[PDB]
Parts: C-alpha cells; sequence; structure tokens
RNA sequence: GGAGGUCAACAUCAAGAACUGUGGGCCUUUGCCUAUAGAACUUAUAACGAACAUGGUUCUUGCCUUUUACCAGAAC
C-alpha cells in the first residue's frame, strides 16, 4: 500500500503542500472524531 | 437418442403443480378417470368457444 | 486527475446494484414461470398517526 | 377403494345392511344437489355449494357417531367404509382432536389460504364476537363462512 | 362466562350444529 | 497486442496479426456493413455491430456468435464496453443510447437526449459513465442511474 | 410522399407502455458469462 | 405453519362444472377471463390425464385431480 | 356423432356397472404366489 | 318510523320470476363472451320494465341496517330485488341522516357504491361525474305514457310530480310543453342518483286506465343527467347559490384554520 | 416415542477421478507442505432417467416460386 493509497489521496509537493495535505486529511479523517 | 444427451436442469425442482396447488384457487380430490376425461373435454370446449 | 481508485469501487457498486434491480424487476414480470429462476410497513402516512 | 362396485372391490362386511338405508337418504340428496339448479345471483350459487358441503359433513358425522361414540359397528365395517369413500378420513381425525369436535371442514382451519393470519371467523366463538360487537354496539356482522355456510364451528357453541 | 350459560345458550340456535342459524 | 479486428464494408471482419500483418481468420455473420467493433478486457468477448440493426456478441474461444441483442429501430453505429459493469452501450440512428445487460440481453436503460443520430459513444468508470456525440452538434455527458443528462 | 427525410426517434418508443409478449429469441440461453484471467 | 391440502367431496367439483356449463350471467365476468388463462395450461392437463390411462386389466382407475 | 353432446358422467355412466376386463384365467397351481395380487390397480399397497 | 323503521323489507320478486339473461333476438346467433347477438341488427333494443317499486309497501329493514352498510340496493331501486330481508344492502328511500353517513364518500361514487367517471357521457348516460355535483334529472321519452294524448300538460306535470315526489325531497320541477322534457331537481345528489336508477324505463297513468294492460309494449322513459340551464334567470340563481355556499364553508376554513394558528 | 404420507420448505447432485472439517510448519488471509477425523446420493461399454421429447442461433444439405410448416447431419 502506498502512502498515497493509505491516505486515499492522489499522487512535487512543497513542504507547505505537505503540511496542507495533513491538515486536509485531519479535517476529513480526524481520529478523535472517527 | 443415445448420441446426444440432455443432462437436465437442476433448479427445475419447481414444478407447475407444486406451485399451483399452493394457492387458494385450486382444490384437491379424487374422482373416476373417465369422469376427468369428460370434464376436461367440456373444459376445453368452453375454452375454445 | 484520473478518478483515483476507491472512487470507482463506489460508482461500480451503486450502479451494479441499480441495474440488478432493473433486471430482476423485469425477469419477474413476464409470463414465464421459467424466467424467475435467473433472478415492510414502510409507510408512515401523514404524521404517521 | 373407489365408490364404484368395481370387481376388485371387496364385498360389504356384516353390519352394513342395517345402516344402508340411512346412508342412501344422503346419497339421493347429493344427486339432487348437483343437478344444476340454475341461479343468476352469486349468493344463490355458493349457497348451492354450501348444501353439498353440509351434506358431506352430516354423513361423516353419522358414521363417526356410529364407530367412535355408540360403537354400534365393527372396526372392519368402519375401515371398509373409509376405503369406499363413505367417510372422510382426515375430517374424522380432526373431530377426534381436542378443540375441533364440531368442525366444518378442512378448509376452515387452513392457515395458508387466508390472506392474513388464518382460520375463518367461522371458528371464533359467538361468545366473543358478541363482545367485540358490544364494544362497537353495531351488533355483529357475520353470518356464513363463505367456504361452507358455517356459523360457529368452535366447540363451545 | 360459565358452562351452564353456554350449554343453555346454544340450543337457541335453530338447527343443531353448526349450520344452525343464530337469530 | 497480438492482433486486430477490422470491420469492413463487405460485412466481414478479418483478424489480422499485428506483428507480421498476416491474416489469421475471418468472421462473417453480418448481412450488411459493420460500422463498429469492440473487444473486451475482462471477457473473452468481441461485440460487433452493424447497419443491420443488430449487436452481435462473439465468443473469442470458439469463434461463433453467442448472443444477439435486439431492439434498435435502425442501424447501430457505435459500441462501447463499460469497463467495470458488464454492460454494453450501443447507439445509432435511433437517436438513443441503449445500455444492454451483457448477460441477459435486456436493454436495461435507454438514454433519451440527442435530437439526431448518435455517432460515437464512450464509457467511463466514474461519473459521466457515458459520453455521446451526435449530429445535432452536441456532446452529452450522461448520468445513467438517474438516466438523464448530467 | 417518398423517401426518409428523417428517422424515427427511439425516444417515442421509450414512453409507451410495455405489452409483455414473450419472444422465442429472448428465451434464456448462454446464461453464464466467461471471465478472462 | 403448513397444514397439507384439504381433500374434498367429488360432488363439489361436479356441481362447479355442472353450473358453469350454461353461463350467460354477468357474474361470470371473471370466470370467463379465468378460462382463457387456463387455455395456456391445457396441454399439460392433457398429458397428466393421458399418462394415467387405465390399462386393459383395470376396469376403472380413480385419480386425484386438482381443480380450479 | 358431432351433434350429440358428450353425455354427463353423473347420470348415464356412474350407475351402469363395469362389465369385466381382460385379466387371464391364470392357473391355480402354478401361479399360486402371484395369482392374487397381479391384477390389482396398484399391485401391492398395504404390505409391510 | 311507524311505516318503514319497524316493518322488515318484503321480497319484491321470487327468484324464479326474475327475467332471464340473454335478451331476445336482437341478431342471428347468440354470443357467449359478451352477452349480445351476432349478425345483423334488429330494430333497436329497448323495453319498458316489467317491474316498479312501491316505496311504503316494499321498503323495510334489512341486514345492512344491522351491519351498518352505507349503500342502497339498486335492485330495490328497480324493485327487482329477490333477496328480501336477506339482502346485503339497504331497502328504503334515502333520507338526510343516511346521506349524513355517506357524506365523506359521496364525492367519488354514487349512492349505490359505484365509482363515478370523469366526463359524463356522450348522451348523458348512466352515472354522473365526480367533477360536478348535478342534482337535476332530464326526463325524456315521455311517450312512456304510450300514445294517449292528454287534456293539458298538467296531466304530464301532475303525474311526474306524483312519481318522483315519492322518491325524495324535490327542490323544483318544470315540464316543458314545446319539447317534451321534464327537469327535476332535488335537495341531494343521492336522491338524484337513486331516482334516476329507479324510474328509468317506466310507464304511466293509473294502475288501470284505458290501454293500461298493454303498457308493457311501450318504449319507456329516458331519465338522464341534465345539462346546465341556459336562461339567465337560473344562471343568476346558481351563481348566487355558489356564492353563499362558498361563504358558508369559509366559516369552517377560518374555524379550523383559527384552531391551526 | 415407533410406523408411515402420490405432504411441504430449504440444502445438494458432472468434477485435478474430482468432498469436507480439524491439528501443526513456511510465506504473508490467500497459498504450499505435513498430521488427523468423517465421507449420504450419482458415475467406467461412464451417470441423476436401465427412459427420451421440443425449441433457439450458426453452419452444411434436401424439398424447390416466396414465408410459416419442413428434409437430415454437425457445433454451441
Ligand atoms: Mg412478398
Ligand atoms: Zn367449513
Ligand atoms: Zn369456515
Ligand atoms: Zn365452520
Ligand atoms: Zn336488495
Amino acid at each position: 500500500l502506498n502512502l498515497y493509497d493509505v491516505l486515499e489521496l492522489p499522487t512535487y509537493d512543497d513542504l507547505p503542500q505537505i503540511k496542507r495535505k495533513y491538515r486536509t486529511l485531519a479535517l476529513k479523517y480526524h481520529p478523535d472524531k472517527h | 437418442n443415445e448420441l446426444h444427451p440432455t443432462l437436465p436442469t437442476n433448479h427445475n425442482k419447481t414444478k407447475l403443480l407444486k406451485s399451483l396447488k399452493n394457492t387458494k384457487y385450486f382444490q384437491q380430490t379424487t374422482i373416476d378417470w373417465v369422469e376427468a376425461g369428460l370434464q376436461l373435454c367440456r373444459q376445453g370446449h368452453n375454452m375454445l368457444n | 486527475p484520473l478518478p483515483t481508485k476507491a472512487e470507482i469501487q463506489e460508482c461500480t457498486a451503486r450502479t451494479k446494484s441499480y441495474i440488478q434491480r432493473l433486471v430482476n424487476a423485469k425477469l419477474a414480470n413476464s409470463n414465464n414461470r421459467a424466467s424467475s429462476r435467473y433472478v415492510a410497513p414502510a409507510n408512515l402516512l401523514l404524521n404517521n398517526s | 377403494m373407489p365408490r364404484i362396485k368395481t370387481r376388485r372391490s371387496k364385498p360389504a362386511p356384516d353390519g352394513f345392511e342395517k345402516i344402508k338405508p340411512t346412508l342412501t337418504d344422503f346419497e339421493i340428496q347429493l344427486r339432487d344437489a348437483q343437478k344444476d339448479k340454475s341461479s343468476k345471483l352469486a349468493a344463490k350459487s355458493n349457497e348451492q355449494l354450501w348444501e353439498i358441503m353440509q351434506l358431506h359433513h352430516q354423513r361423516s358425522r353419522y358414521i363417526y357417531t356410529l364407530y367412535y361414540k355408540r360403537k354400534a359397528i365393527s372396526k372392519d365395517l368402519y375401515d371398509w367404509l373409509i376405503k369406499e369413500k363413505y367417510a372422510d378420513k382426515l375430517l374424522i381425525a380432526k373431530w377426534r382432536k381436542t378443540g375441533y369436535e364440531k368442525l366444518c371442514c378442512l378448509r376452515c382451519i387452513q392457515k395458508n389460504e387466508t390472506n392474513n393470519g388464518s382460520t375463518c371467523i367461522c371458528r371464533v366463538p359467538r361468545a366473543q364476537l358478541e363482545e367485540e360487537a358490544r364494544k362497537k354496539g353495531t351488533q355483529v356482522s357475520f353470518h356464513q363462512c363463505v367456504h361452507c355456510g358455517c356459523r360457529g364451528c368452535a366447540s363451545t357453541d | 362466562f360459565t358452562k351452564s350459560e353456554l350449554k343453555r345458550r346454544r340450543k337457541t340456535r335453530k338447527g343443531d350444529g353448526p349450520w344452525g342459524s343464530w337469530s | 497486442n497480438e492482433w486486430f479486428i477490422t470491420g469492413s464494408n463487405d460485412t466481414t471482419m478479418k483478424v489480422w496479426d499485428l506483428a507480421t500483418g498476416k491474416l489469421k481468420t475471418t468472421l462473417a455473420g453480418h448481412v450488411m456493413t459493420v460500422r463498429d467493433v469492440a473487444v473486451s478486457d475482462r471477457h473473452p468477448y468481441l461485440f460487433s455491430v452493424s447497419e443491420d440493426k443488430t449487436v452481435k456478441c462473439w465468443d473469442l474461444e470458439k469463434n461463433q456468435i453467442i448472443r444477439d441483442y435486439y431492439g434498435h429501430l435502425s442501424g447501430v453505429r457505435t459500441v462501447s464496453i463499460h469497463p467495470t459493469l458488464d454492460l454494453i452501450a450501443t447507439a445509432g440512428r435511433d437517436s438513443v443510447i441503449k445500455l444492454w445487460d451483457m448477460r441477459t440481453r435486456i436493454p436495461v436503460i435507454t438514454l433519451v437526449g440527442h435530437k439526431g443520430p448518435i455517432n460515437q459513444v464512450q464509457c467511463t468508470p466514474v461519473d459521466p459513465q457515458v459520453v455521446s456525440s451526435s449530429t445535432d452538434a452536441t456532446v452529452r455527458l450522461w448520468d445513467v442511474v438517474a438516466g438523464k443528462t448530467m | 410522399h417518398r423517401p426518409q427525410l428523417e428517422a424515427r426517434s427511439g425516444a417515442k418508443a421509450a414512453a409507451y407502455t410495455p405489452t409483455g409478449i414473450e419472444h422465442a429469441r429472448l428465451l434464456p440461453g448462454h446464461t453464464t458469462l466467461k471471465y478472462r484471467k | 405453519l403448513y397444514t397439507p391440502k384439504a381433500e374434498m367431496p367429488p360432488e363439489h367439483l361436479r356441481k362447479i362444472i355442472n353450473t358453469h356449463s350454461d353461463m350467460a350471467s354477468k357474474m361470470y365476468n371473471t370466470d370467463k377471463k379465468a378460462f382463457l388463462g387456463a387455455l395456456k395450461y391445457l396441454p399439460h392437463a392433457i398429458l397428466k390425464l393421458l399418462e394415467n390411462m387405465p390399462h386393459p386389466w383395470e376396469q376403472a382407475k380413480e385419480v386425484k385431480v386438482l381443480y380450479h | 356423432d358431432d351433434d350429440e353432446p358428450p353425455l354427463s358422467y353423473e347420470q348415464h355412466i356412474e350407475n351402469i356397472e363395469p362389465l369385466d376386463p381382460i385379466n387371464l384365467p391364470l392357473d391355480s397351481q402354478d401361479d399360486e404366489y402371484v395369482k392374487d395380487w397381479l391384477y390389482d390397480s396398484r399391485p401391492l399397497e398395504e404390505d409391510s | 318510523m311507524t311505516s318503514w323503521r319497524d316493518k322488515s323489507a318484503k321480497v319484491q320478486v321470487k327468484e324464479s320470476e326474475l327475467p332471464s339473461s340473454i335478451p331476445a333476438q336482437t341478431g342471428l346467433t347468440f354470443n357467449i363472451w359478451y352477452n349480445k347477438w351476432s349478425q345483423g341488427f334488429a330494430g333497436n333494443t329497448r323495453f319498458v320494465s316489467p317491474f316498479a317499486l312501491q316505496p311504503q309497501l316494499h321498503s323495510g329493514k334489512t341486514r345492512g341496517d344491522n351491519d351498518g352498510q352505507l349503500f342502497f340496493c339498486l335492485f330495490f331501486a328497480k324493485g327487482m330485488c329477490c333477496l328480501g330481508p336477506k339482502c346485503e344492502y339497504l331497502h328504503h328511500i334515502p333520507d338526510e341522516e343516511d346521506i349524513g353517513k355517506l357524506a365523506l364518500r359521496t364525492e367519488v361514487l354514487d349512492c349505490f357504491g359505484r365509482e363515478k367517471f370523469a366526463d359524463y357521457r356522450e348522451d348523458m348516460g348512466g352515472i354522473g361525474s365526480f367533477r360536478k355535483k348535478n342534482k337535476t334529472l332530464y326526463v325524456g321519452g315521455i311517450d312512456g305514457a304510450l300514445n294517449s294524448k292528454h287534456l293539458k300538460p298538467a296531466q304530464i306535470e301532475s303525474r311526474i310530480r306524483f312519481v318522483f315526489s315519492r322518491l325524495g325531497d324535490i327542490d323544483r320541477i318544470r315540464y316543458v310543453e314545446s319539447k317534451n322534457c321534464g327537469f327535476v331537481k332535488f335537495k341531494y345528489q343521492a336522491n338524484a342518483e337513486f331516482a334516476k336508477e329507479a324510474m328509468s324505463n317506466q310507464t304511466l297513468l293509473l294502475p288501470s286506465d284505458k290501454e293500461w294492460d298493454d303498457r308493457r309494449e311501450g318504449t319507456g322513459l329516458l331519465v338522464k343527467w341534465a345539462n346546465e340551464d341556459p336562461d339567465p334567470a337560473a344562471q343568476k340563481r346558481l351563481q348566487e347559490e355558489l356564492k353563499l355556499e362558498s361563504l358558508n364553508m369559509m366559516v369552517h376554513l377560518i374555524n379550523n384554520n383559527t384552531n391551526s394558528a
């Protein structure tokens, strides 16, 4: 399973984009909520 | 008839009558055979008329 | 982007189920006791009173 | 085995003759029931049928009283009757059961045929229908089981 | 209801059992 | 990638080898010209379709017609095989797109829409599952479950 | 009063009520698919 | 549930058909529809009847019919 | 004949007695085992 | 009460007496499915009823009463009912109470328990519409009186009044001299239906007058549903009635609407 | 509780000469190897039926004005 597959996300992202990806996922799959 | 077999149909287990008798509308009895022949002739004749 | 993966495993699911509902809805309609082998109160009326 | 006197049929047992007249009065009436007395109205038709069912009931009740009440006949005469279709084996067997002593028919206890639930109102004691009637004060609308013509099979009434 | 009440009560029906008409 | 299937205007279909270009076999069976041919991924099936109003399946194993789908009013110019559903999509001068159930040969869904003949049809796994193009100079993106233009 | 000038839209036939006659060629046949590997 | 079928007097059947012989009333409007339907099942009834022929040594067979 | 309606079983036929069938004389001595039940409708119904 | 309520209904006609089916020889051969005749067309088939009712004489209690059925026996309305007190439906002329019971279901279907159709009928035939409450019967084919010509229209008028008058509460009646038609109007839709089915195909004058014993050869009188009234007067009268009644139900609307809040 | 029933429902009946459960080891559930228990019915001149009908499509024919109805072989 890819890291992209694990997050169920699509495949040169910036360090900023990396942060934003986590933030987006956090909103969706927040462990404290789900 | 020996050369070309058929090898019937499992799930055929459902038959016309077993399905038919189930309903309100069919009732069972005995009767003399000749009488069933005559009834069936009258049945048929009414049907085609 | 092409449409991921676990997105198509959804559309395929719901569409597949829907088409099955149509087909099975048809095969139980038509005149064959044969064709049916290839196949709730549900009403809260008004205020449900 | 058949009603007919076909050569295979074994001759009557001993006690038969005494009861032959009583049975013949039933037979001669069934002749008159199926003669096709014509009627326009539905009610009258299924009334005609009710005649037949009730006659059948009465005959089998006669024999049942002979063997299982008075014991006025032998076992062999009885079995010979059943094999000759003067009686209804299954129906009698219901009569021997606890709750069914007065029963109409075997249709009236059919659970499957009737739409919801089962067992014609033909089987429900008047004692009760008078009570649910009493709640409405509409009296009671029931008269005849459509299959039979029964009014209260239930063995209390 | 009571057994005596029923036994007495039924003979009211016109014709024995069970085709006998209540009323 | 071992071969072609090529329609023709002579009614045949000739299966050519891609490597050397030699001719493997010929599949006859249509009485008029064959407008479209489509081969399946998941299945060993070949769906051909023609101007004779008929969509014929072909079993690649035995090379014989298996099924006929029925119900177009007139010549059927396009077949496309839905990727994941075991469906066919056919279309032609009917001016409607017929979604065929591959197994039972039942024209399950019909897509009313274009005001003229339908030239070319495609299938996609997610939404719009059918794209269509017609001589009314439009291209519609269909939603099949609801059965109307997305 | 001759030729086609148009074709019949299947749309029309889509709105009619079904008859339910049973044809000979829709009787069940080749009732099982085949999947490739 | 499932109580088996209820066997009935033959006189009953004889009365049913014996009645429907003449039908002109309006009360028959379903039964008429009912006849044409059964036209589809007849040849089956012809089979089941004709395979039960009584054979020479028997005088009269007696069978179980299922009637509408 | 075509004009004669089929005669009703509940009247003409049912009263009139069956008039013996084929059978065979058999033999008393040789067939002693099978003489009895051979021509029954269903040959053996009640036997354990 | 003293008349109808106590005295149980009496069989009008013995079942053996009822007319046979298979009406007579309108054509060459009989047809089994539809009940009519085959080839050729005989002179048009219509005939006076051998039967009629007698409101106080026949009508009486029946089983529906105890069973609380809503709907009236039409074979009673034709006085042809052979089931007598055994009948499933009510035998008596509709009153205001019973219409009170029907009031919910009188919208879709007539008093006899038959669904109404939408459009009436080409000739204004048997049963009405559920669009329009129509209380007005057209009486026509007045030659149901056969060929006797009468001293005045007060003969026709008077006789009709005494006919329908029994069948229910009449709001008005007008015979027309020029074109032979009566127009009769009732309080209630129900009585209109009942009277229509009651008096269709009937005869006239006295239990015995003149040609009376030949009455059965007559054609019998059409009772059909009546069109609107073209004259301005009654048109005003309708418009007003509709107005005041609309006004009357606005009271209900504001009472239960006021309860809605 | 025993015998039955021209009673019903639900399972199963054409295949690596072929079934299922369980114990243990390896890979990482599947799958392979090893150990153990039980296998009704149907099969070798092969099959549930010691019997034997029809229909559809596709080819080849045969009658032969054309369609139904057909002639007699094959494959599915
Ligand atoms: Mg031609
Ligand atoms: Zn009963
Ligand atoms: Zn009952
Ligand atoms: Zn009863
Ligand atoms: Zn009545």
